[PDB]
């Protein structure tokens, strides 16, 4: 879409209705008339716009009223009320922007911040912003978390986030125009090359593709339709669901070959039935010739009796002869009849060794999309945010898309190297106690009115705790932390002197032997301007190959590669990286999934806050302390750069507004 | 609402390849052999069929009657008459073969004939004596 309805549109927001969280601070206009609704939706709508228009610099309520009309422009205090939840939501001047009124001199109010990732670093900025304390506190010796770009020479490669999944509706698209990324799109077409290291041939690509898409659909009408989502007290996975679904297909194919011969036996048969009838005729035939033979040659004159016998034995033969012609006849059809069926046979195999193991790679494809086995994912889930992705083609940030968390630390309080060990909150407040990682002996004490914890799940999971919650954590908030996936995936960076695969091509599968190992380098990339390529880990072999050497890794790697483009295209490596991810203890994982027996809900559960006890008993219910962002924090976004960015404007509004106070909602 | 196109799908299959931990693996072998002892039937009646086939080998071609081409007369000779009261005897009531023996006469001239003569060749009798078989 486009005009104004394209900034409502490319701001997440249905452009002529009101949302529930508009609802929530503008109940006055909302239970009010569908004439005053309209107004609103307008105004909101136009500022969007403004601001998209432009997001290299603030938007201010003056410079938004001053380019209103009549009848819109008419009421002032709703431009301003409007004007001020954009702002307070990071809907509008979010980013990196040119302020036009410097910073208000004094803050108000102190806030630390867990981590430095995306989510961090988004909500920090929009907290700074609204004039308050922020200090963030990195575990690691850089900003970014997920968010990593390997450097070298002029080789560049993230062994993080490194897609942008659609600019049409995603925020991303506007820190782009903020941050000069180099956003090159990804052509789509992806050539397999089985395990001896040729091509899967158009022919069969496509079959195995199509019955993939047609076996995925499946799943869903078995979810849906045949509710087919307990089994034996546990949660049916999507990977239990394939196999049911491919075992009923197998079956099929028999139950069919079955009941085509079954066809086959009920005919030929009816036709020995024929045939036994027709020998017996044949029979009597014989017999009855050599009678009438027999009266034939008693030579003339006969008597009446004896011409008779002549006559009846002729008319007796040929009447047996009408019989045996129109069964010869019988035979005749039910013997065509019979190459018939015997000619077009229902088929041998649902599918042969060759098409498993290429539906295995698809698999794979799959696995890695959610970082995890698929015997992991939940049926009725899995793809709970399908319909929020975003239009337009992938993308990937050409010069790495660490630029994009440098941006955003800029101007920041961030103290890197600080691993926190104990989070403490009370009605009064929190203190934050963390070490220096490199010599951990020495200790740091951080005060404040809230906490915003950034930190992974993966992190948040640890048996035992890497963080100590005091007090603990409700029960309610850990059995969302329990009940969530947090799977794998990991890269391979391949630095070579000169491209020897297809320029034009951008990525390209290898198609494993074993079911076991589907994920095992199963994909390559070719991105960047410098001559790199980079390899994917998924599924259950990303977790395997943790404990490989990473010479042994590279070596699979330029054996596979040999493989498909001739064992001497095929140089040394210049540089080599290898992730991984689940080792990594400010990680301990890749990023959330929708685990079998989770929920969207369970995400929800993540974002809310944690308001402590009352100090004194019976003193007044307390102000909430400890605050939650990150991409599992993020229902209709999880897993991605733009959903943790998202999380940190959500938190950041939600803390301002506690503790600043909402001016807007009257 | 229905599953994908050529993808097979019943509330009734699905429980039944569930139920246990091996309903899978056992029911596609009753099937596995359900079919071998089918594709195995088939050749023991294709090899009957075969050897059956093989006695009906040279058709009925030396036992088969030239044509014979005779107009039909209106004239009850006296040797017509005796083939007659035979064939009566002999067939009952099917006048097609009665008219067949006698040779030139119409399945009808047949039934005319069974009431002129009914009188004179106790015709009466003669059919009485044709059921008692
Ligand atoms: C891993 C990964 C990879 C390899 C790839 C990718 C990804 C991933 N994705 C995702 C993203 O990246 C994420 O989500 C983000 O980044 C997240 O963020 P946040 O939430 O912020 O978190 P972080 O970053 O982690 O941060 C945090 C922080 O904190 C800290 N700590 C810890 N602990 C502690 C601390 N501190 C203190 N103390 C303590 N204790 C740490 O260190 C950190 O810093 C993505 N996304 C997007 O968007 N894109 C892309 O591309 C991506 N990638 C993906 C996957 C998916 O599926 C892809 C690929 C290809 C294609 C498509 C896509």
């Amino acid at each position: 879409p486009s005009g104004v309805e394209g900034a409502a549109f490319q701001s997440r927001l249905p452009h002529d209705r009101m949302t529930s969280q508009e609802a929530a601070c503008f109940p006055d206009i909302i239970s009010g008339p569908q004439q005053t609704q309209k107004v609103f939706l307008f105004i909101r709508n136009r500022t969007l716009q403004l601001w998209l228009d432009n997001p290299k610099i603030q938007l201010t309520f003056e410079a938004t009223l001053q380019q209103l009309e009549a009848p819109y422009n008419s009421d002032t205090v709703l431009v301003h009320r409007v004007h001020s939840y954009l702002e307070r939501h990071g809907l509008i001047n979010f980013g990196i922007y040119k302020r036009i009124k410097p910073l208000p001199t004094k803050k108000t109010g102190k806030v630390i911040i867990i981590g430095s990732g995306v989510s961090g670093l988004a909500a920090a900025r929009q907290l700074q912003s609204f004039g308050m304390d922020v200090t963030l506190l990195e575990a690691r010796d850089r900003v970014g978390g997920r968010v990593a770009t390997f450097r070298k020479g002029n080789y560049v490669a993230d062994l993080g986030a490194m897609v942008v999944t659609g600019l049409g509706g995603n925020p991303m698209a506007v820190v782009s125009k903020q941050v000069n990324m180099e956003l090159a799109k990804i052509k789509q077409k992806c050539p397999l090359y089985e395990a001896n290291g040729q091509a899967v041939p158009k022919e069969k690509d496509e079959m195995v593709e199509q019955e993939f898409n047609r076996l995925l659909e499946a799943t869903s009408y078995l979810s849906h339709q045949l509710d087919f989502n307990v089994l034996n007290n546990k949660p049916v996975s999507l990977g239990q669901a394939l196999e049911v679904v491919i075992q009923l297909q197998e079956k099929h194919v028999k139950d069919e070959q079955i009941e085509h011969w079954k066809k086959i036996v009920k005919t030929q048969e009816e036709l020995k039935e024929l045939l036994n009838k027709m020998v017996n005729l044949k029979e009597k035939i014989k017999e009855l010739h050599q009678q009438y033979k027999e009266a034939s040659e008693v030579k003339p004159p006969r008597d009446i009796t004896a011409e008779f016998l002549v006559k009846s034995k002729h008319r007796d033969l040929t009447a047996l002869c009408k019989e045996y012609d129109e069964l010869a006849e019988t035979q005749g059809k039910l013997e065509e009849k019979l190459q018939e069926l015997e000619a077009n046979p229902p088929s041998d195999v649902y599918l042969s060794s060759r098409d498993r193991q290429i539906l295995d790679w698809h698999f794979a494809n799959l696995e890695f999309a959610n970082a995890t086995p698929l015997s992991t994912l939940s049926l009725k889930h899995w793809d709970q945010d399908d319909d929020f992705e975003f239009t337009g083609s992938h993308l990937t940030v050409r010069n790495g898309y660490s630029c994009v968390p440098v941006a955003l630390a800029e101007g920041l309080d961030i103290k890197l190297n600080t691993a926190v060990r104990q989070v403490r909150y009370t009605a009064s407040g929190c203190e934050v106690i963390a070490v220096n990682t490199r010599s951990t002996s020495q200790t740091f004490i951080y005060k404040c009115d809230a906490v915003l914890c950034t930190l992974p799940l993966g992190v948040l999971k640890q048996q035992p705790p890497a963080v100590q919650f005091v007090p603990p954590l409700p029960e309610w908030k850990t059995s969302a932390v329990q009940r969530m996936g947090f799977g794998n995936l990991n890269k391979v960076v391949l630095c070579f002197d000169r491209v020897f695969w297809d320029p034009s091509v951008n990525l390209f599968g290898h198609v494993g032997s074993t079911t076991a190992s589907r994920g095992e380098l199963f994909l390559f990339w070719n991105l960047y301007k410098a001559p790199i390529l980079l390899a994917l880990v998924a599924g259950e072999a990303a977790g395997i190959m943790e404990n490989i050497s990473d010479d042994v890794i590279v070596g699979r790697c330029l054996a596979i590669l040999k493989g498909i483009f001739g064992s001497s295209a095929v140089p040394q490596p210049k540089e080599t990286v290898v992730s991984r991810w689940r080792a990594d203890p400010w990680a301990r994982g890749s990023y959330s999934y929708v685990a079998a027996g989770s929920s969207g809900n369970d995400y929800d559960l993540m974002a809310q806050p944690i308001t402590p006890g009352p100090s004194i008993p019976g003193a007044p219910q307390p102000i909430p302390r400890l605050f939650f962002a990150g991409e599992h924090t993020i229902r209709n976004y999880p897993a991605t750069v733009h959903g943790a960015l998202l999380s940190g404007l959500r938190e950041a509004g939600r803390i301002a507004d506690q503790f600043l106070g909402a001016m807007y909602t009257l | 609402r229905k599953p994908p196109k050529g993808m097979f799908l019943s509330q009734e299959d699905v429980e039944a390849v569930s139920a246990n931990a091996t309903a899978a693996t056992t029911v596609l072998r009753q099937l596995d052999m359900e079919l071998v002892s089918v594709k195995r039937q088939i050749q023991n009646i294709k090899q009957t069929n075969s050897a059956l086939k093989e006695k009906l080998d040279g058709g009925i071609e030396p036992y088969r009657l030239p044509e014979v081409i005779q107009k039909c007369n209106a004239r009850w000779t006296t040797e017509e008459q005796l083939l007659a009261v035979q064939a009566i005897r002999k067939y009952g009531r099917d006048f097609q073969a009665i008219s067949d023996v006698i040779g030139n006469k119409s399945v009808v001239q047949v039934k005319n004939f069974f009431v002129n003569y009914r009188r004179r060749f106790n015709i009466d009798e003669v059919l009485q004596e044709w059921e008692a078989e």
